[PDB]
């Protein structure tokens, strides 16, 4: 006769009611990343929004139970997923305008095409085609033409677009009592109604640029020693003083740094670490690189696999008969049925992400006690921190040495941990700056901080402050760059891959602490020991049910989101960047620019 | 002199719900217990109050075997002493229990590709079920003050809700179908022993 026992009475009725809907609508989305045909397209349509459908008849019916009077923190952490009306406070026609630009912001995306239509020759796809000229090429106007023409049309017909996104999005939140849109994806790391824990949707903002006040003197070395190693590649179009260009990073973007790597390796005599002729002359298949990523977390205490996550999930391409969309992607259907989805081949590089796709398994096992609404990570950089602790761990030479693949009699010295460490830190420190900057950037055009006429002069005015990249030639506000992103077309949050980075280091700090390590982090390894694995577990089990901050109070100790294991992890190699950097500029300055005549 | 038909529950085609189990009084026959150790095809034998030893050497006068299908976790809570959403509200073990538990995973007669949605449990009782009550009722759950004369809306739901079982299913939520015999000595004349 009370609300918070109608509260728990209608939440059974969900819990085993959405969970029959959810299996139906991702078991039919798996049958499309298998077979990608005419017929299993519409399957993913007609079961998925029947679970669409569904997800609005409840949203209109938890409403009824007042929040004010349930006294049960995990009815009103279940019950706050639920109420939230998303885009059901527009109208008819801003929902069918909203519903209408994403299938078409998605598309001038995926299907933008870049032909020259002076010579012939000069026509390519974008995957293997465009993502192969902006990454092992080693010319400037090569790369010039793959960057400004790629931007030409997606960056051109997606900023008309974008600008009625803007508008559009900041309605649906504005009407469900947030301030802007912003504000609405910083409520992901929002707690309440805990008392000490109380993490404001606000104080996101003054933690992201507070631990970037630890990463700038960190990156301002390893930016400084890639732009003196480009001085060598490209003399006589890269100043030593002022900034780098924006094609020579590495890819479309920017965002990572790994391709990078093959130029500006810090000792080219050494040799690289490598398991790729280790797995083909040992005849390894398809089969052994996951019965020997299973074993990895066997050893630390996690359970085994399922039995039908070895007869359901798809490890190898099936032939030419059927296509399928094999981008790794871990697949947890619910149900108890946990499957995974990857084109594998005999290389390091699928050998690590091996590591990472079971490590996201392994923690969509861990919360499956929980209910429905409580089935996800403690926030949403919470569950790719997990996965990529495991790659860290599997990466080092005492696992590689342990599972027999690299060499008995394999030399390790000063000289092998920098050029791992470099390795790592294009692909980790220096994504750092590029995804606080895009987040910085999407944060200050929805709380309306921009007019439309600085609306792409704000946005490299940050890039040669934050990330210190010059463009080559300059863009009018007729362009729209960051547009041409996955995550900002497709309108993907982008904060969690900056806090699965700072996360990925409280978490192997405290479980290489628990596994007794003694020496550097980034030799360290947690395999071999239950009493760190067992400590990850009662944080991975928790989901979604306990904040995000009782859960880094788990396995780390502190409720905040930390930098200094970040600087312990880099530590061998910025004292080695330091010594390298005695003759160089580190730093930048903003008045350089390559069309400054 | 003839065996008892356990035939008949354990080898049926088509078992029932928990909701609605079936009942079937096993009496005057030489019922043998010791091919069911020796079968090695039941996931869960456990027997309670009696030893798989003691069960050819003493006879009981009735012998109760009750037959469902629940999921793949809530063999657990088929056991005296146990809450849930099946020990509660479907079928409730007395806590002086004498009988034993037979429990097997039938995923490949229980589980068609796209959904067997014909076994159901209750998901919302107004009270608490006695030991050994079965009450087959399709009345709306009244879980507020309103009231709702049978229409199934705002906190009035369906009590039977259906089991979504597919054959690519977990181990915990694949149908294991269950027999519980229950044992008793009453005063009357006994004969059913090995």
């Amino acid at each position: 006769s009370t609300i918070e026992e109608q509260a728990k009475t209608f939440l059974d009725k969900f819990n085993h009611e959405a969970e029959d809907l959810f299996y139906q609508s991702s078991l039919a989305s798996w049958n499309y990343n298998t077979n990608i045909t005419e017929e299993n397209v519409q399957n993913m349509n007609n079961a998925g929004d029947k679970w669409s459908a569904f997800l609005k008849e409840q949203s209109t019916l938890a409403q009824m139970y007042p929040l004010q009077e349930i006294q049960n923190l995990t009815v009103k952490l279940q019950l706050q997923a639920l109420q939230q009306n998303g885009s059901s406070v527009l109208s008819e026609d801003k929902s069918k305008r909203l519903n209408t630009i994403l299938n078409t912001m998605s598309t001038i995306y995926s299907t933008g095409k870049v032909c020259n239509p002076d010579n012939p020759q000069e026509c390519l796809l974008l995957e293997p085609g465009l993502n192969e000229i902006m990454a092992n090429s080693l010319d400037y106007n090569e790369r010039l033409w793959a960057w400004e023409s790629w931007r030409s049309e997606v960056g051109k017909q997606l900023r008309p677009l974008y600008e009625e996104y803007v508008v559009l999005k900041n309605e649906m939140a504005r009407a469900n009592h947030y301030e802007d849109y912003g504000d609405y994806w910083r409520g992901d790391y929002e707690v309440n109604g805990v008392d000490g824990y109380d993490y404001s949707r606000g104080q996101l903002i003054e933690d992201v640029e507070h631990t970037f006040e630890e990463i700038k003197p960190l990156y301002e070395h390893l930016h400084a020693y890639v732009r003196a190693k480009l001085m060598n590649a490209y003399p006589s179009y890269i100043s030593p003083i002022g900034c780098l260009p924006a094609h020579l990073l590495g890819d479309m973007w920017g965002r990572f740094w790994t391709n990078l790597y093959s130029l500006t390796v810090p000792f080219g005599q050494k040799p690289n670490i490598d398991v790729t002729d280790a797995m083909v002359d040992q005849a390894w298949d398809a089969q052994r690189i996951f019965k020997e990523a299973e074993k990895f977390f066997v050893s630390v205490g996690l359970p085994n696999m399922t039995q039908g996550f070895w007869e359901n999930s798809m490890l190898t391409d099936p032939g030419n008969v059927q296509k399928a969309v094999c981008h790794p992607t871990a697949w947890d259907l619910g149900k108890g049925d946990f499957r995974i989805l990857m084109c594998t081949k005999v290389t390091m590089d699928d050998f690590l992400t091996a590591h990472h796709e079971m490590g996201h398994i392994q923690y969509d096992m861990a919360y499956a006690a929980q209910p429905f609404l409580l089935r996800n990570g403690a926030n949403e950089g919470f569950h790719e921190a997990v996965g990529e602790i495991m790659s860290l761990s599997a990466a080092t030479p005492k696992h590689l040495k342990s599972i027999g693949l690299l060499s008995p009699d394999f030399q390790e010295d000063n000289e092998t941990e920098i050029n791992f460490l470099l390795k790592q830190a294009l692909t980790i420190v220096g994504t750092l700056p590029f995804t606080y900057m895009l987040e910085k950037w999407r944060w200050m055009v929805f709380k309306g901080e921009i007019p439309k006429d600085q609306w792409m002069k704000k946005w490299w005015e940050m890039k040669r402050e934050i990330v210190g990249v010059v463009e080559p030639v300059p863009h009018d506000e007729t362009y729209c760059d960051p547009a041409s992103l996955f995550h900002v077309s497709n309108d993907y949050s982008f904060i969690r891959y900056y806090t699965r980075t700072l996360y990925q280091f409280q978490f192997q700090e405290a479980l290489c602490q628990a596994a007794k390590h003694e020496g550097p982090l980034h030799k360290c390894d947690i395999s071999n020991s239950t009493e760190a694995g067992q400590k990850l577990f009662n944080m991975l089990r928790l989901g979604k049910s306990e904040p995000w901050t009782l859960a880094l109070e788990n396995v780390v100790g502190a409720k905040n989101m930390n930098v200094r294991p970040l600087l312990n992890y880099f530590e061998p190699l910025f004292t080695w960047l330091k010594d390298q950097n005695k003759n160089s500029f580190v730093g930048w300055s903003t008045d350089w620019s390559p069309y400054a005549d | 002199t003839n065996l008892c038909p356990f035939g008949e529950v354990f080898n049926a085609t088509r078992f029932a719900s928990v909701y609605a189990w079936n009942r079937k009084r096993i009496s005057n026959c030489v019922a043998d217990y010791s091919v069911l150790y020796n079968s090695a095809s039941f996931s869960t034998f456990k027997c309670y109050g009696v030893s798989p030893t003691k069960l050819n050497d003493l006879c009981f006068t009735n012998v109760y075997a009750d037959s469902f299908v629940i999921r793949g976790d809530e063999v657990r809570q088929i056991a005296p002493g146990q809450t849930g959403k099946i020990a509660d509200y479907n079928y409730k073990l007395p806590d002086d229990f004498t009988g034993c538990v037979i429990a097997w995973n039938s995923n490949n007669l229980d589980s068609k590709v796209g959904g067997n949605y014909n076994y159901r449990y209750r998901l919302f009782r107004k009270s608490n079920l006695k030991p050994f009550e079965r009450d087959i009722s399709t009345e709306i759950y009244q879980a507020g003050s309103k009231p709702c004369n049978g229409v199934e809306g705002f906190n009035c739901y369906f009590p039977l809700q259906s089991y979504g079982f597919q054959p690519t299913n977990g181990v915990g939520y694949q149908p294991y179908r269950v027999v519980v015999l229950s044992f008793e000595l009453l005063h009357a004349p006994a004969t059913v022993c090995g």
